[PDB]
């Protein structure tokens, strides 16, 4: 009816149809702290909201009032709760409410309350037929919106809508191969479909990643993904990996590639490999290069690693103190 | 030497830390480059102005900003009308870090206000007459503990608090944030925080909680809001901190976690980002860097012999430089990044992170690093609760005088 931003908007204390209700002022005490100097509009709407909440008045006019209270502060979870009471109590059409919530999310996409409200609606209606497309629109304006991706995972999982998501992931990786949210979604989809034990799948995934690394050697997301999908079984389980990375040293180097090498050596030393000692020194050499030159921001981390490797892999590590 | 620049961000080698975009441009690299350009100007301003740099924490300015806020806020804070206990917490903790005493009239007035925020059925709301919610509940408890008087302690209705927690507990180990609300790792932390401080932890309250949190650690090493989500500094702090409280840190892969967080520090800016391939932000000086004192304590409990005895496993110098040079508003208060406006949230957590970076401690070992003038040194903070370590001990002891509700 009367929009909050309308030029003809009128305070509630000046509305005839509200003449029967006494507004309820906020009880901040005799000497307030962190007291907010509300505007006229704000204080007026919430004085009247407190009245209807207090009376538990479940009416059409109360329903409309919650829209204005939400507009003034969409983070007010108490107002949201009352609104959901009114939705059920008044038997309100839920698709109309879907239309409403999608508009609010469009304009305030980084708010917890609005996404949770959409979820409850979808739960009530048991209808996910609009979700993937709506979320896609939000992601088109901010491809990393945390609430958006969370809602997408919930919808896909609860309603088993897996069949097209990998295609969607590939599309977004094209637009921005640096989008960590998308690399996460890729892992999410594969984990819950084929899994990573299927050698054909794992093989495919590594080729693609190495590809991308070749195209953009300094993109950390690709590096983390490659590490993430190989580290559970153990890096040393893949003997060809080492040489192939070393072969990128010349024209594809990065502190990322160096760090990976250290991870390979670390695992190798853990699974009792050949040349115990030769491998150790190679690693300490790299740990030093990183801490002193190539990645000094993490000097404290790299010194710790080098110190750990020494503590447990030196030829003297198992040698008794008496020897 | 005379030619040696004592500031890490200003050294000539530092220029090599700029972004390399491999001549492939995307939205991510473009936005990252914008930030680095803005930060570079801040660093270079002394050289172009022909002045010797001086890093001063504007104590007096920040104090005035807080002192006023504790009483009154402009309508700019209407969007926080449902988080007023948070405002109490952020401001009190800031004053505490700055070592400013809390007048007893202020303390009593804070207590009375929080009483009005407390629900008849347990927990605190965002304001008087608002339903209870775990986030403002966490904030309220922390504020009363900072005050630490008998009056403050008595405000909390312990029986109801426990009842409230129970009504939120899920069969799978998680907690709702509030009745008819959503679930994520923050709620576990909020619950564990207030429950431990007030001594209301029953044998079954946190059944399955450590396991549910462990399901939130992902392929990146860090922790997401719910199982399957991208790893984030905010959720990671909440997860590890909750586990520490429950004495279950070992349920996590601490090694992959350590590698993840240390990688979150920006090589050029010196501050922390919240997730891979996004932007630096002052508040992560606590959420992210605060993880390192937690890991240190955990790894040490496992007898890790390789642990340094004087420094956390991040660049303490560079973080202090970022905060002092880039995160202060001249008129008082701190902020996200240059070009952003001040607020009490970033004031709280920038200072919290600064303290972490100044103070190292592990049992008997103690070592400080204070960049800029020595007056910059702040009071220390507890890495789990983010209040004064003394206030934590004081509170826990006091409530141990009471029996867990129901005996
Ligand atoms: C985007 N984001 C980054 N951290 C978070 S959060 O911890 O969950 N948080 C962030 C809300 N948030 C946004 C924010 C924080 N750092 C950067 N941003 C944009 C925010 C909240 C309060 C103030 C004040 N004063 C200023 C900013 C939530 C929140 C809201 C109210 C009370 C407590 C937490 C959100
Ligand atoms: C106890 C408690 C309430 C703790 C707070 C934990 C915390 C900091 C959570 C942040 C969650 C979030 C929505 C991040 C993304 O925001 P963004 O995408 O705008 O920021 P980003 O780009 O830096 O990730
Ligand atoms: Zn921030």
């Amino acid at each position: 009816f009367l929009s909050l931003d309308s030029p003809t908007y009128v305070l509630y204390r000046d509305r005839a149809e509200w003449a029967d209700i006494d507004p309820v002022p906020q009880n901040d005490g005799p000497s307030p702290v962190v007291q907010i100097i509300y505007s006229e509009k704000f204080r007026d709407v919430y004085d009247y909201f407190r009245a209807v909440l207090q009376r538990d008045e479940r009416s059409e006019r109360a329903f409309k009032l919650t829209r204005d209270a939400i507009e003034l502060n969409a983070a007010n979870y108490t107002v949201w709760h009352f609104r959901r009471v009114l939705l059920r109590s008044l038997q309100k059409d839920l698709q109309e409410e879907m239309n409403y919530i999608i508009a609010i999310i469009e304009e305030q996409p980084k708010n917890y309350q609005v996404w949770h409200h959409r979820r409850v609606l979808v739960e009530w209606l048991k209808d996910p037929s609009q979700e993937l497309e709506f979320i896609a629109d939000i992601l088109n304006q901010d491809a990393k919106n945390y609430h958006a991706w969370q809602h997408r995972q919930w919808v896909i999982q609860e309603f088993r809508l897996w069949d097209n998501e990998l295609q969607y992931v590939d599309q977004l990786l094209k637009e921005d191969v640096r989008n960590n949210s998308v690399w996460n979604q890729r892992h999410f989809v594969i984990s819950n479909t084929t899994g990573y034990s299927d050698r054909a799948v794992l093989e495919r995934e590594v080729q693609y990643t190495l590809e991308m690394i070749k195209l953009v050697p300094h993109n950390e997301s690709a590096w983390n993904y490659l590490k993430g999908i190989l580290q559970d079984r153990g890096l040393s389980r893949y003997p060809n990996l080492l040489n192939q990375l070393l072969d990128l040293q010349p024209s594809h180097s990065s502190p990322y590639l160096i760090a990976f090498l250290v991870d390979i050596y670390e695992d190798m030393l853990e699974n009792q490999c050949d040349n115990k000692e030769d491998i150790l020194n190679k690693a300490l050499e790299l740990c030093e290069i990183l801490a002193k030159e190539k990645d000094t921001i993490r000097k404290e981390y790299w010194r710790y690693i080098g110190r750990s490797l020494q503590s447990k892999h030196s030829r003297e590590s198992d040698i008794p103190a008496s020897v | 030497p005379v030619w040696s620049e004592p500031l890490y961000s200003l050294r000539p080698e530092h220029a090599r830390e700029r972004l390399q975009d491999d001549s492939v441009e995307t939205v991510t690299s473009i936005e990252q480059a914008k930030v680095e350009e803005k930060i570079q100007e801040v660093f270079s301003s002394y050289k172009f102005n022909h002045l010797v740099p001086r890093l001063v924490l504007q104590r007096e300015k920040h104090f005035h900003y807080l002192k006023r806020g504790l009483r009154q806020l402009t309508d700019a804070y209407e969007c926080l009308d449902a988080s007023r206990p948070w405002l109490c917490y952020w401001i009190l903790h800031s004053l505490e870090l700055l070592d400013e005493p809390i007048p007893q009239i202020v303390a009593t007035d804070v207590c009375q206000f929080l009483e009005l925020c407390q629900s008849p059925d347990g927990g605190f709301g965002g304001g008087p007459g608002q339903y209870p919610h775990l986030a403002p509940t966490y904030a309220a408890v922390n504020a009363l503990c900072i005050i630490g008087t008998e009056e403050a302690y008595n405000v909390i209705n312990r029986e109801k608090l426990l009842q409230y927690l129970y009504s939120l507990k899920q069969p799978d180990g998680s907690f709702l944030m509030h009745v008819g609300g959503e679930v994520d790792v923050r709620s576990a932390y909020c619950a564990a925080s207030v429950a431990s401080l007030t001594n209301i932890i029953t044998p079954d309250l946190f059944e399955g909680t450590a396991e549910w949190i462990a399901r939130c650690q992902n392929w990146e090493g860090g922790i997401g809001g719910v199982p399957g989500m991208e790893a984030h500094g905010g959720y990671t702090f909440c997860g590890l901190a909750a586990l520490v409280i429950l004495k279950k840190e070992r349920s996590l892969n601490l090694k992959s976690l350590l590698q993840w967080v240390t990688s979150r520090q920006m090589r050029f800016e010196g501050g922390f980002q919240g997730r891979c391939n996004k932007l630096v932000d002052g508040c992560y000086s606590f959420w992210q860097a605060g993880l390192l004192p937690l890991l240190h304590r955990a790894l040490h409990a496992q007898g890790d012999p390789a642990l340094s005895m004087s420094h956390w496993m991040f660049h303490q110098q560079a973080l202090q430089e970022y905060i002092l040079m880039c995160c202060q508003c001249p008129a008082g208060g701190l902020l996200d990044k240059p070009g952003k406006s001040r607020d009490f949230y970033h004031t709280c957590y920038c200072l919290s992170g600064l303290s972490i970076a100044q103070h190292f401690g592990s049992g008997a070992m103690l070592h400080d690093v204070v960049m800029g003038v020595p007056e910059n040194v702040l009071q220390p903070t507890h890495p789990v609760y983010n209040i004064g370590p003394d206030k934590v001990i004081q509170a826990t002891t006091h409530f141990l005088q009471k029996p867990v509700p129901g005996f």
